[PDB]
């Protein structure tokens, strides 16, 4: 065990601890995309880039490990330059949906422009659109919304099985879908709709019917399947319609 | 002449002085050790030189009030009241009581 | 000795029956002077049932309370203000419904 | 900064040693905690002792408020002690704003401020009927924004917004206009709540 | 600044004191005042009777709600729970099912007239323009029923205001 | 389409076999024109040249925000999220 | 038969004529509701005298929110209204709360204690649109004793 200082105060840690793990103890999340909970490790946004007390360029905190005694500043000036920054190069190529888009207000893109993101002003000419990727009952996929990251590439891999998502090519015009014309598959991977942050996978049957307001939230047992325990379900006036699952320590693993 | 208030000032001189002599010793009757002797003293200490230096001016008003004699007068009246009732309830020379429950951030 | 309230666990018991005489004694005066609305007899029965419910004695800070809120619900007829029948009407009149049987409050579909 | 900040601290240096000055008669009758913060002042009451507070501040030579304005309470569940009388001070002299607060529960009775000032029991009047904070040795408690036949406090955070008896219909009876009903029309309950803390330093330790 | 209110007695000797008191014994200065109304019955009244003659408003003004929609068909209204949340009184209500293929915009869409303080907000809060504001009047109901519109339909049918929103909205684009 | 009862309008059934509707009897009911987004399909699609393209109701002045549509999967008609306009090529 | 018929309608054009209303200085909608007798918008011997008491009035204005403390308050005085009467709710509180409705306090729409005849909709009743409360007031006022 060694302890390391996050923004003066100290916090105990394990050796072999990831920065944005180790922040968590002391009561400060840091901006993030790529999810620490379950999901593997990975880069692919550079986000939660952090400036430490002696640190010639910014280090992410998913990668980097605490390791040394070093001591890391969450409200410095160096690290709000990076935050209001990033927002705007994933939001250069960002379509425009808010209005239409499924989610509005659990969309964690959404969030995090608010409290983080430059408000002042945002320079574009030209977004470019991707073409709608093939989904049959559960998820309407539309990859224009898509951000272009590593979440649901891993949750095809690990956690559901077989692989589908990966990607498609190299520069802007890098698509985030299957891109050979093939349905997935059901098992687990109707948990990637509320997997992924931005609005870009969706269910079907909760396409356009309720927003992230008005709806309010009760928890409850899932009935259908045993050992499936807590679940969220949003009344939103006398009937339900939207679902989601709740986190659990023991009874599952953040997918319904 | 008439003041802006309905206390109507009277032409008396050396009348503000008789209730700020009053005043001091009524502070050397309980509290002694207590700060509460200690900081208002000064504050008429270097009061009652002003008028003392002052030969009936309205600058001896202007001095820390601006709004006449009548008006500063007021303010002596009720300092004999408010002195007596320093010393009546006990809370400047002791400090024994209870705290509160440990909360404050909203 | 915190908190006063206003009397001892003993005390506060003829506290309320200090307030109960000047509320008997109302009863006949509230049918005179303001309306003649239901009975001087059903009236006083009214008053029986409002104490019974009131009635549990465990804090004096609880039951001094309730003194100081009957010196006003009780005491809006006393200086003799403006109620207009329908104030001061504690019963419900238009509402009928008293229904506590499982038989008879499921057929009726609640909860 | 040019429409980034609203003004500049200036006085905040002159108005801290208003902090030190009450502090300095240090009484554990009075005192406990002092608050500065955005060019006001804010000092928290023990209940045993308020009136001594009340006739300081008002009178003396150095801090001459004496008017007693305006007379708030808070509704917070949070903490061991549910509400909080809060007095608003302004002073026409001294020209400078001050806020006295009480920490007690005060479900159990406090002290009035009648005989300090005059236009207080009727703002006394107002807690009484929002909250039922009760006041010792005060002249009239008659009730204000309340029914003449209403049950509990209308202000508390622990009933509905709609309250118990609020509909009142004309119906069968030819002159009394009734009560007993309570169904209202459905007040949506916004469950919104944002993700992330917005602001630093504002955030404590478990 | 200091403007006094008190004169401090304008009377002090012989010619000042008898004229001063000339307006007390008899009147003079309430026949002063009785002809300060006689030059004013005089003067044309500044009256507008209504069912001929109308009043002065405003290119921006806001009376009963009307959706807007786009020039070739369709609903500009695109379903979004943004207008309810804004709205202070809740009077506007939305609940949203995909229209038969494709698009996807509303189903149930009520504003209540019981309620609604008029403030413009929905007006402004809509990224679309669906509801604007027309310069409306003329409501008035029988029962509270026929007061609150229903879903759209009524709303819709506000076609006949639309073309003074289409010449309204043109000093609305790049405000005034 | 109506049939029995008075006409549907964006999808709404009036009563089965008169039940819950009796209200709307006295007073004729309400009917908005075209509300089955029969004018929707009206419109021609435009043609287009680039690989994606800005849509607009009518410029700055009327309510439509910037949304690029891409026109490259042929089979699919391509439309924006506000108008029902459809793009080929 | 044709005399008995349109002497009904000489009767209700002493209404169509004629209506005083009630200064029901109840909230914000009686500032407007001044603003009747305010020159630029009147109704000042048009067809509107004030002159208040419940009992010469033959119209009732209900201008602005109602409460619990004042349901008991308002139900009598339109009791003590000749029976020929009408109540006109102006403004949206008269109609169920302009915010409120789900306030603990405020009654929901005036007709809960008292019916109402003429709906105006107006927060901030602007005095054009008020003109309609008491013009088609005159307008509804159509056909009284058929036998
Ligand atoms: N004396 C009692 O209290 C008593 C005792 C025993 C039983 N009952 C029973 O209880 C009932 C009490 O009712 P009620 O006498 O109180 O009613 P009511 O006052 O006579 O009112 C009946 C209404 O219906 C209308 N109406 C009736 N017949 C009509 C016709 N042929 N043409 C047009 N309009 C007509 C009338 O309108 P217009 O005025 O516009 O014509 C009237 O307003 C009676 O039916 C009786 O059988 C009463
Ligand atoms: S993905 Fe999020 S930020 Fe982007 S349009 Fe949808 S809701 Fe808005
Ligand atoms: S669909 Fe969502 S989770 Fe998958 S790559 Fe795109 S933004 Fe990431
Ligand atoms: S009126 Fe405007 S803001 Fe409201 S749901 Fe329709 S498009 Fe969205
Ligand atoms: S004008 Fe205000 S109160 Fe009326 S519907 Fe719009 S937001 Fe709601
Ligand atoms: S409807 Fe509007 S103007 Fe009229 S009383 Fe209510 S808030 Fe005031
Ligand atoms: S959130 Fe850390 S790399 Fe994306
Ligand atoms: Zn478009």
């Amino acid at each position: 065990l060694i302890e390391v200082f996050v923004d003066g105060q100290s916090v105990m840690v394990e050796p072999g601890t990831t920065v944005l793990q180790a922040c968590e103890k002391v009561g400060m999340q840091i901006p993030r995309f790529c999810y620490h909970e379950r999901l593997s490790v990975a880069g692919n946004c550079r986000m939660c880039l952090v400036e430490i007390e002696k640190a010639p360029k910014v280090v992410a905190a998913c990668a980097m490990p605490v390791m040394k005694g070093w001591n890391i500043l969450t409200n410095s000036e160096k690290t709000k330059k990076a935050r209001e920054g990033v927002m705007e190069f994933l939001l250069a190529n960002h379509p425009l949906d808010c209005p239409i888009c499924d989610q509005g207000g659990e969309c964690d893109l959404q969030d995090q422009s608010m409290m983080f993101g430059s408000d002042r002003s945002r320079f574009l000419e030209g977004k470019r659109a991707v073409e709608d990727k093939n989904i049959g009952p559960l998820v309407k996929t539309i990859m224009t919304r898509c951000i272009q990251c590593t979440r649901c590439i891993r949750f095809a891999s690990e956690i559901a099985g077989v692989d589908d998502l990966g990607t498609t090519g190299r520069g802007n015009d890098m698509q985030v879908g299957t891109y050979i014309e093939k349905m997935f598959m059901s098992e687990l991977s109707g948990n990637i709709i509320d997997i992924c942050p931005v609005g870009a996978l969706t269910x079907x049957x909760x396409x356009x019917x309720x927003x992230x307001x008005x709806x309010x939230x009760x928890x409850x047992x899932x009935x259908x399947x045993x050992x499936x325990x807590x679940x969220x379900x949003x009344x939103x006036x006398x009937x339900x319609x939207x679902x989601x699952x709740x986190x659990x320590x023991x009874x599952x693993x953040x997918x319904x | 002449t008439g003041l802006v208030g309905l206390a109507v000032c009277e032409t008396p001189h050396e009348r503000l002085k008789i209730l700020y002599t009053k005043i001091l010793d009524v502070l050397g009757h309980i509290p002694k050790n207590a700060a509460y002797r200690k900081y208002t003293e000064q504050i008429t200490n270097e009061k009652l030189s002003m008028v003392k230096a002052e030969p009936d001016v309205k600058k001896l008003e202007e001095r820390l009030q601006g709004g006449q004699i009548e008006e500063v007068i007021l303010q002596a009246e009720n300092e004999l009241s408010l002195a007596r009732k320093m010393i009546q309830w006990k809370p400047w020379e002791p400090l024994v009581e209870e705290p509160p429950a440990s909360q404050w951030k909203w | 000795v915190k908190p006063i309230f206003s009397r001892d666990m003993n005390e506060a018991k003829r506290r309320v029956r200090e307030l109960y005489r000047a509320w008997y004694r109302e009863v006949p005066n509230t049918v005179h002077l303001f309306q003649l609305d239901i009975s001087v007899k059903q009236g006083r029965d009214k008053v029986r049932e409002m104490f019974k419910k009131n009635a549990h004695i465990t804090d004096p800070r609880v039951v001094d309370l309730l003194v100081i809120k009957g010196k006003m619900e009780l005491e809006e007829t006393i200086k003799v203000w403006k109620q207009r029948t329908h104030v001061m009407r504690f019963f419900h009149e238009t509402e009928a419904p008293r229904p506590k049987d499982f038989l008879s409050k499921f057929y009726v579909g609640h909860d | 900064r040019p429409t980034v900040r609203p003004r500049n601290d200036v006085a905040h240096k002159q108005l801290s040693a208003f902090g030190e000055y009450v502090a300095e008669i240090l009484p554990k009758y009075v005192q406990q905690v002092q608050v500065s913060c955005f060019n006001e002042l804010e000092i928290c009451i023990h209940p045993d002792g308020v009136i001594p507070v009340l006739t300081f501040l008002r009178d003396h030579s150095n801090a001459q408020f004496k008017s007693l304005a305006d007379l708030t309470a808070v509704d917070i569940p949070t903490r061991q002690n549910r509400f909080e009388i809060v007095y608003n001070l302004l002073s026409l002299r001294f020209n400078s704003r001050i806020r006295v607060k009480t920490y007690t529960d005060e479900l159990t009775p406090i002290e009035s401020s009648v005989p300090v000032y005059k236009a207080a029991n009727w703002y006394e009047r107002e807690i009484w009927d929002m909250f039922g904070v009760f006041f010792a040795n005060h002249p009239d408690l008659r009730r204000i924004l309340t029914d003449y036949g209403f049950e509990g406090h209308p202000f508390r955070k622990d009933f509905p917004l709609s309250g118990y008896v609020e509909l009142r219909y004309d119906d069968e009876v030819k002159r009394v206009v009734a009560e007993p009903v309570e169904l209202a029309q459905e007040f949506r309950k916004f469950d919104l709540n944002s993700p992330w803390e917005a602001f630093p330093a504002y955030r404590q330790p478990p | 600044t200091y403007k006094y209110v008190n004169l401090r007695e304008p009377s002090m000797d012989m010619k000042s004191v008898t004229d001063r008191a000339a307006q007390t014994l008899l009147w003079t200065e309430l026949i002063r005042g009785l002809g300060m109304t006689l030059s004013y019955l005089f003067r044309e009244p500044a009256t507008i009777n209504y069912p001929f003659e109308k009043g002065p408003l405003s290119p921006r003004f806001r009376g009963e709600h009307a959706l807007r929609r786009y020039p070739s068909g369709e609903e500009r209204c695109i379903a979004c729970k943004l207008c309810e949340a804004v709205c202070p009184a809740q009077a506007i209500t939305i609940e949203a099912e995909p229209r038969a293929d494709g698009s996807r915009r509303t189903t149930r869409y009520d504003i209540d007239m019981t309620k609604c303080i008029y403030c413009g907000f929905c007006q402004e809060a809509c990224p679309v323009d669906a509801i604007v504001e027309g310069p409306n009047f003329e409501f008035s109901t029988e029962t509270h029923e026929e007061l609150l519109y229903n879903k759209e339909k009524l709303l819709n049918n506000g076609d006949k205001w639309e073309a003074e929103i289409a010449a309204n909205i043109q000093a609305d684009y790049l405000y005034r | 389409x109506x049939x029995x009862x008075x006409x549907x309008x964006x999808x709404x059934x009036x009563x089965x076999x008169x039940x819950x509707x009796x209200x709307x009897x006295x007073x004729x009911x309400x009917x908005x024109x075209x509300x089955x987004x029969x004018x929707x399909x009206x419109x021609x699609x435009x043609x287009x040249x680039x690989x994606x393209x800005x849509c607009d109701g009518g410029g700055g002045a009327l309510g439509h925000p910037r949304v690029y549509i891409n026109l490259d999967k042929e089979t699919k008609t391509g439309t924006c999220g506000y108008c029902g306009l459809q793009f080929r090529q | 038969e044709y005399v008995v018929a349109k002497l009904d309608d000489l009767i209700n054009w002493a209404r169509r004529s004629s209506l005083w209303p009630m200064t029901f200085g109840l909230a914000c909608c009686a500032v407007e509701m001044m603003h009747m007798a305010a020159p630029r918008y009147d109704m000042d011997r048009f067809g509107v005298v004030f002159r208040a008491s419940p009992r010469q009035s033959d119209v009732m204005i209900v201008a602005g929110t109602l409460t619990n403390k004042m349901a008991p308050a308002l139900r009598k005085v339109y009791d003590q209204m000749p029976e020929p009467r009408y109540v006109v709710s102006m403004g949206s509180c008269a109609n169920g709360g302009g915010y409120y409705h789900y306030s603990y306090s405020v009654v929901r729409g005036c007709d809960r204690i008292v019916p109402v005849d003429i709906y105006v909709p107006g927060c901030p009743p602007t005095a054009e649109a008020l003109l309609y409360g008491i013009l088609q007031l005159q307008k509804k006022i159509k056909r009284e004793k058929r036998l």
